[PDB]
Parts: structure tokens; C-alpha cells; sequence
């Protein structure tokens, strides 16, 4: 029912690297689905950014990649620093208020 | 005739956010030019950017609202936007509709709200809303369209109909301009200044209700004069014969100066000031105009 | 000699609820001589009751909260409160300190807190308090001192400090003056008046945010000047030569008259009317100074 | 636990009457009880209220009766009447923000 959704809180540990599945409902096929970073929510930093097709995108340390057969995009961020600890957004883009889901990033030395 | 309202800083409203004027300072540490829409005015009485007339506009919005709960949001609300004396929205030569906030942030709404509900039928409704810097909300209240949400489980049963929105919070305030128009450029009143070298602006501050889950510091905002000095200048529509108004801000109680200053035409209050830290001024004097003076009138130091 | 801002009612204050003035009327079926404590100013510039210069002062209260838990009732929020710029509250001369509401009701309020829990520090928490006519609280702000609470099943680890209350919501609203001191008599500014045979009070009209559980109906409430009248004569501190002004509002685009009225020296204004019913009048007009009268001048009927 | 609880609803038929245990915390022992009646809470009209004694008090149809040995006070409504329906209050007396409970009442008519 809800547009998208994904893992409530994730870890990885300092140097290492963590993936993100953010699943979401048949209708938002042909959005662009991005990773957003920071509060306040609608005014996040975006990370990465599809642009509605199922190429794979690399943006520094931040990849993702839109599975449509499936309905998931999938996230990577790679050297994980603790300065990554934070809140992160599954995002797809639309004319108003995008549908998030707001996912917690955990970092261990 | 042309005069100031014998009013004390302390007592006065602040024209940026509805609430009492707290704090009188300079700091050459913040923006000295900031493009502030509210709290705007010539000394001829133009109102400039978005200011109004009353302080009970600053800050907020009127709306026709219509809402849609959305799953995995919650009740979305459509405000389209209104003059706040009901007057129709026209988008034209300002940034949004008069009084609509000129920071950026994620503000809390609150808006008289009827439902269908058993049991209950108005109740006040708290909303969230963001501002700015850039959203991806889309945010266009120079277009007059606005969108807020309030996480909800299911269906509030709101009914459609008008809205006056007031400020519950700030929360991640800037002071930087919001989303006028989902990031395009609109029509503007020019950042404050200029100022002759060693002239700093007057600040009027206040303090905002804020939403802050690690800090305890309180959150300034600064605006160039008191709502009671902009609706003086709008009502009394005087005739200016020079480029600023020298005015001595004293303690009439004792008539010692405290400092003499510059209000420029266009509206903003620049003192002589070289230090580099923050200085601050009692908020219990008046403010008396003495002269008209030319641009470079040069004004002793504090 | 006395003169009146140039500003349109639509576009003033509301002296008594900080919101837009939305309406202009006379009411003969309302009280003809409310004992309202804000919005009352005398021309000379003398402030009456509990009459404050900002809005932003009206309806709301500073104060140093502090904090207990009481089961069965909540977070429980004892205000000693403090003048909305800092200075010392003392019992005097007027019934609260200034800006103190002055009607009864249930009054929800807004008030920045900090807490010491886990996961979040500010936020801002509404409260519920008991304004009047009677009550059982106790209140006693002539004293300094009232009681508000928010229902809680545990403590919500609130840091006690100092205050700013604004006012969110109005339940069961009562046009008459709150409980200033636990029931006792107070110093009070008198009732409005008096009025000539078939004049009546010319009322300013602001609606209230409401919580109302069956009826969707607005809530209005009435003052005697909007609020930029009030700071306008405080500032001027005019000489009175009579004992009443004649006013005429004219639309300045046309000229029209839209009624002649006497603003009595006290600080209200009466209109000549001999209807039963109610009769409201466009907000878009300007109140002009007309003459000194005396209090015996007859006015033309509307 | 609550200082004070009672029936959160009750139902009463004309001319017919009702009693309300309004049940207490031994640490009320000594406070004045009283019934309350109206909205908002506590703006409400006192009806009847005790001098913290366990002296029964009577006020045209109400009475209330403070029982400081079991810690409930009870409130009794004669000859019921429509106009009676309403919102109520269990009340403890004291300095402040009173101990209360909220008791709807509800009347109707002897079913014919
Ligand atoms: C239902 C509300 C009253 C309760 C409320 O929402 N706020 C009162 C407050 O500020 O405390 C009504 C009363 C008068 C209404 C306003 C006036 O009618 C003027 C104007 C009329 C436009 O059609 C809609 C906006 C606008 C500006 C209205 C907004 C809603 C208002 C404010
Ligand atoms: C924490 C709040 C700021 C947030 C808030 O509660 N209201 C601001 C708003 O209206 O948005 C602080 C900022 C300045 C503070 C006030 C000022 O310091 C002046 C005054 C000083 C007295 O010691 C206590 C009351 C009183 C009146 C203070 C109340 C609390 C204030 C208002
Ligand atoms: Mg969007
Ligand atoms: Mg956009
Ligand atoms: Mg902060
Ligand atoms: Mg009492
Ligand atoms: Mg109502
Ligand atoms: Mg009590």
C-alpha cells in the first residue's frame, strides 16, 4: 500500500560498504528513484539519482540501480566513514510531495 | 513632519517573525547585505518585498485547502494560496503572497480544521511544511500553490474549505529565502544596503519556536526595523528630502546617547562600527530622529 | 491636533485574539458596555487595563515554568509569570500583566520546552489551561501565578525555565473577563462608555481558533480599536481638547461616506443606530479626523 | 495509581435516580469532595461539596457523602430530569489543578 519502502535501520562498519533494497509498488516503474541524505526530510541531499531507467548509477561513494522487473532500486555506499552515520531517504520523484521512506545509517569502527 | 513612533525596542513587534522583539545589536560576523522579503519598507511608506501591514501577517499565509490522505505520507494538504484579507493571490512583482515567510526551514502549521469525524467536529491541526532552501516538494507560493502533510495512520476525514496557517516551529531554520517557485528566480526586494565602509546593519532580533533534537541554543532571527515602524512609514507616507535619516537612539529617562545611526531611505539602520565581534545594545531606549543627512555622512563610532 | 493612521481595517491588528481584523459591525443584541481590559487606550496615549503596544503581546503571557507530575492529571505547568519583555511582574494597577487574556474559556497554549530525554532536546508542547470565568485551578495571574497541564501517563522529563505562551486554540469561549485572582476582586479599567441615547459600540471583528466537539460555527471576538490604533495614540500622547472626536470612514478611492461615528476620548467609538439587529460595514475604508465634539453631539444615523 | 476514579458512563431515566461511587486514594483522606457538572472541566459548576468531614451534604436533587474509611465518597441525583444529562466530575478539592474524573451522564425516558 505504502509507495515505497525499505529496512527501517541498516549497519556497516568503517571502510566497509552496505546495501540498501528500497521496494516499491508497480505504479512508480517509470519514476526516477534516488538516495537522499539529512533532515530536514524534503530538503535532503540528494545522493544518487536514476534517471527512470534501470541504468546503474555511480556517484562518488553512492550507487544505485532500479530493478524494474522486481519494483526495487538497490543502494551502495561504499569507504563507509562515520561520518555516514545519519538518516537516508528511499525517494522517488514526482510533481509535489515525493514518496520517502526514511532509512537509519549505523557505522561500527 | 517626519518623525519616528516613541516606542522602545523592547516593546515593539518584530517584523520577520510574530513575536517580541528581544535583542538590538550589530554584527559584522552575518551577512551584511541579506535579501530579507519581510520587514521591508521606504521611509515613504513603500512596502517592499512580501512586508504587510500588520505584524499578524508576518510569517503566515491564508488558503483555500484541500486535502488527500496519501499512503506512506499522510493527510496532504493543497493550500492555494490567498491575500490574508481574503483578497485573490495575483502572482506578479513580489515573491509570494504578503507575509509568507522569507527563511527556509521545516515549519510547523497550524490551521483551523473541520471534520466529518463522530464525536468531534473543529479541532486545530498541526501540519508540516517545507520551506526552503531547495525541496523536492516543489514548492511555488509566488505561483500561489503550497503543499504540507501531517503523518497520519489513515484518513483525518478533513473537510475542504478556507485556512489562515500561523507559525508553530522552526525546525533546521537558514535564513535564506524559501522555494519561491520550485527553484526559479522571482521578483525580489534587493538585499539590504548599501553601506559606506565601516557602516554594519542594525539588527532587531527576536527568537523562534524551535524544534531542535540535540541542541538547547536558542535560534535567532534578525529583521532591519519593528513591524510598529513599518506600518508607521506606510501609514504616514512622508516625503523624503535626503538619502537617510540621522537618528540618536537615547534613554529618555536619563537622555545619556547611546549611539547615533543612519536610516536609509530604503528602510535599514546602519551604525559606525569597526569591532569584529557582536555588539549588543540595551532594547530600553527611543530613537529620535534629528536631520536628514547625504549618503556619506559620516557617523561616529561605537 | 489628533489624526488617525491611513490604514484599512482589513489590513489592522486585532486588539484582543492576535489575528487579522476581519469584520466591522454594530451588535445591539451584545453587550453595549464590555469590560474588556486589552484594547483599551485613552486618545492621550494613556494605556488601559491590560492594554499592551505589540500584538504580539496580546492574548499571550511570559513566564518561569516549572515542571511536576501529577498522576491522574498530567504534566502540570506552574507559571510565575513575568512581563512579556523580561521586566519583573508586580502587582499593581490593572488586572495581569499586560497582554494577559482577558476573556474566559479553555485556552490551549504553545510554550518552547526542553527535555532530558533520550533521542530529542527542544520541542514545543501544548498545554491546556483554564482561563475562566470561574474555575477551580485557582488562577491568579494578578498574582503571578497560574496553572496549565497536558495529559501524559508519564513524565515527559521537562526542564524547567523561562517562557513564552502563545495562544492555539480557544474551548468554550465566554466574552467576559478571565479568573485574574482566584476569584477575588482585581483593579479593572470600567466598563466602555457611557453611550448617548441610540448609539451604540462600533466592534472590530477577528475570528479564534476552536476545538468544538458539535458545531463548525466560527467564534468571534470583538474589541473596541485595533491595535494599531492603541500604539498609534501611545506613541503620539495627543492633547485632548473635547471630549470626543468626530470621525467620518470614507472609501478614499470614492470619497463615499460610509458613516460618520465619535471616538470618545476613553478610546472607543459609537455609531448612531436605532436598528435591532446587526449591521456590518466594508473593512476597506479610511477613518478620517474630522473635529473635536462634545460628548452631546448628535450623529447622523446610518 | 488514579487519586480518583469513577463510572465513566451512566444512565438514568426520569424521575428515576442514580448514585456515582467516586473511589479515592487513602492520601485524600482529609481533602473536601465535591460533584461537578459542565464543560470545560475545570470551569465546571460545583453542585454539591463536603467540609472534608464524612457529614452528608444535600443540595436540592444532589447529595454526596464522603465514606473516609473505604476512601469513596458517593454522589446521589433524585427526581431526574432531561435537563440534567450532561458531563460530570468526580473532585478532590486542593491548591492548584484538582484531582477529577469524568463522568458522562445520561438520561432518558421510562420506555412506554
Ligand atoms: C475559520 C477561520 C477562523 C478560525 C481560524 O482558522 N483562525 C483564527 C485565528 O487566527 O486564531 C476563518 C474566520 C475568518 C476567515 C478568513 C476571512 O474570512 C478572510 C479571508 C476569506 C477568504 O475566503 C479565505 C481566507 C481568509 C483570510 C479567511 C480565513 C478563515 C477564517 C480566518
Ligand atoms: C526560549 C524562548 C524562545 C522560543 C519561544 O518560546 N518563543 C519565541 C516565539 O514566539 O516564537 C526565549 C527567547 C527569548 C526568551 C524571553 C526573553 O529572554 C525575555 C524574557 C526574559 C525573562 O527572564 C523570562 C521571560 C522572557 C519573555 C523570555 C522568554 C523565553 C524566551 C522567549
Ligand atoms: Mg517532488
Ligand atoms: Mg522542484
Ligand atoms: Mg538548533
Ligand atoms: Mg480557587
Ligand atoms: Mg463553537
Ligand atoms: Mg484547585
Amino acid at each position: 500500500e505504502d509507495p515505497v519502502t525499505g529496512p527501517e535501520e541498516v549497519s556497516g562498519q568503517e571502510q566497509g560498504s552496505l546495501t540498501v533494497q528500497c521496494r516499491y509498488t508497480s505504479g512508480w516503474k517509470d519514476y526516477k528513484k534516488y538516495w537522499c541524505q539529512g533532515v530536514p526530510q524534503r530538503s535532503c541531499k540528494t545522493l544518487v539519482e536514476t534517471d527512470a531507467s534501470e541504468q546503474l548509477v555511480k556517484k562518488n561513494r553512492v550507487s544505485i540501480r532500479d530493478n524494474q522487473r522486481d519494483f526495487i532500486f538497490t543502494v551502495t555506499m561504499e569507504d563507509l566513514r562515520m561520518s555516514d552515520a545519519g538518516i537516508y531517504w528511499c525517494g522517488i520523484t514526482k510533481g509535489g510531495l515525493d514518496p520517502m521512506f526514511k532509512v537509519t545509517v549505523n557505522i561500527g569502527p | 513632519m517626519v518623525d519616528l513612533p516613541v516606542i522602545q525596542p523592547r516593546l515593539c513587534t518584530h517584523a520577520r517573525w510574530p513575536a517580541p522583539v528581544y535583542g538590538l545589536l550589530v554584527d559584522p560576523s552575518l551577512p551584511s547585505n541579506p535579501q530579507w522579503q519581510n520587514g521591508r519598507v521606504h521611509v515613504d511608506g513603500t512596502l517592499l518585498g512580501t512586508t504587510p501591514i500588520s505584524g499578524s501577517w508576518v510569517s503566515c499565509f491564508a488558503a483555500e485547502a484541500a486535502y488527500k490522505f496519501q499512503s506512506g505520507t499522510g493527510e496532504v494538504a493543497t493550500f492555494t494560496l490567498i491575500e490574508q484579507d481574503g483578497s485573490a493571490y495575483v502572482p506578479g512583482d513580489r515573491a509570494a503572497p504578503l507575509g509568507y515567510p522569507d527563511f527556509s526551514g521545516q515549519l510547523e502549521i497550524e490551521v483551523q480544521t473541520e471534520t466529518t469525524k463522530t464525536g468531534d467536529k473543529l479541532k486545530v491541526t498541526t501540519f508540516e511544511m517545507i520551506l526552503g532552501p531547495t525541496t523536492n516538494a516543489d514548492q511555488a507560493p509566488y505561483q500561489g500553490r503550497v503543499f504540507a502533510s501531517v503523518t497520519a495512520a489513515a484518513s483525518l476525514d478533513l473537510v475542504d474549505g478556507r485556512v489562515r496557517a500561523v507559525p508553530r516551529s522552526i525546525y533546521g531554520f537558514q535564513d535564506t529565502i524559501p522555494e519561491y517557485n520550485d527553484g526559479l528566480l522571482v521578483p525580489l526586494a534587493p538585499p539590504i544596503g548599501p553601506f559606506l565602509p565601516g557602516e554594519v546593519l542594525l539588527r532587531f532580533r527576536t527568537y523562534m519556536r524551535q524544534i531542535d533534537t540535540a541542541d538547547a541554543a536558542a535560534e535567532a532571527i534578525d529583521c532591519a526595523l519593528p513591524q510598529e515602524f513599518v506600518s508607521w512609514f506606510a501609514s504616514n507616507a512622508f516625503t523624503v528630502q535626503s538619502e537617510a535619516l540621522l537618528l540618536r537612539y537615547r534613554n529618555t529617562l536619563t537622555g545619556q546617547l547611546l549611539f547615533e545611526c543612519k536610516l536609509y531611505n530604503e528602510g535599514y539602520i546602519a551604525l559606525s562600527y569597526s569591532g569584529s565581534g557582536p555588539l549588543t545594545f540595551p532594547t530600553d531606549g527611543i530613537f529620535e530622529v534629528v536631520s536628514w543627512v547625504p549618503r556619506l555622512y559620516q557617523l561616529a563610532s561605537v
